[PDB]
């Protein structure tokens, strides 16, 4: 079995890469269409509401 | 080139952060009023 | 250790909240972005002293 | 120099906005340590 604590550090730390990815997905996209775009982020934040 | 570059980063970025405050406010309506002064510290 | 369970609640919010003002504020005005965001990672840094007592 | 001041305003943006995202991306690197 697997400790919850570990559990929580592999969270915290899945939670900071993901940050990590959609904001470097922001820098290097902005200016790819605008649809595809906005549904991709809304992806993002689905994906960080979840891991919150 | 570079203007319309800027231009269009603009427009991605303020969609970007509309929707973020629309999610914000609806899935967490305990913060939204901080999120609205937030685009007043913004906008 | 209610109190601290809160505390680590609201502070997850309100870092929430400071990645999304943060954020808005590359948005807008980055070139000032710095100024807020090692306040955000203070923030996160608290929460490694949040996870210190914890332990 | 209107076509000047315009050109030079223009391009002093282009690479501000060029710096800032290597500077987003060279606090990323490093801070990457700290995750």
């Amino acid at each position: 079995m697997t400790d919850r604590l570990t559990q929580l550090q592999i969270c915290l730390d899945q939670m900071t890469e993901q940050f990590c990815a959609t904001l470097n997905y922001i820098d290097k996209n902005h200016g790819v269409p605008p649809e595809e775009f906005s549904n991709t982020i809304d992806e993002l934040s689905t994906d960080i509401i979840l891991k919150t | 080139r570079s203007n319309q570059y800027q231009r269009g980063k603009m427009h991605g970025l303020k969609q970007l952060r509309d929707s973020l405050a629309d999610k914000i406010v609806d899935e967490f309506p305990e913060l939204k009023e901080p999120v609205e002064d937030i685009i007043k510290r913004t906008s | 250790y209610q109190y601290k369970i809160q505390e680590l609640r609201k502070l997850l919010k309100s870092l929430l909240l400071n990645y999304l003002e943060l954020i808005g504020v590359l948005s807008i005005n980055p070139d000032m972005y710095e100024r807020k965001v090692e306040n955000i990672r203070t923030i996160l840094v608290n929460i490694h002293h949040l996870l210190n007592e914890y332990r | 120099h209107v076509l000047i001041d315009l050109l030079n305003w223009f391009r002093t943006t282009n690479m501000n906005v060029n710096n800032c995202i290597w500077a987003l991306k060279s606090s990323l690197n490093s801070m990457t340590n700290a995750k």
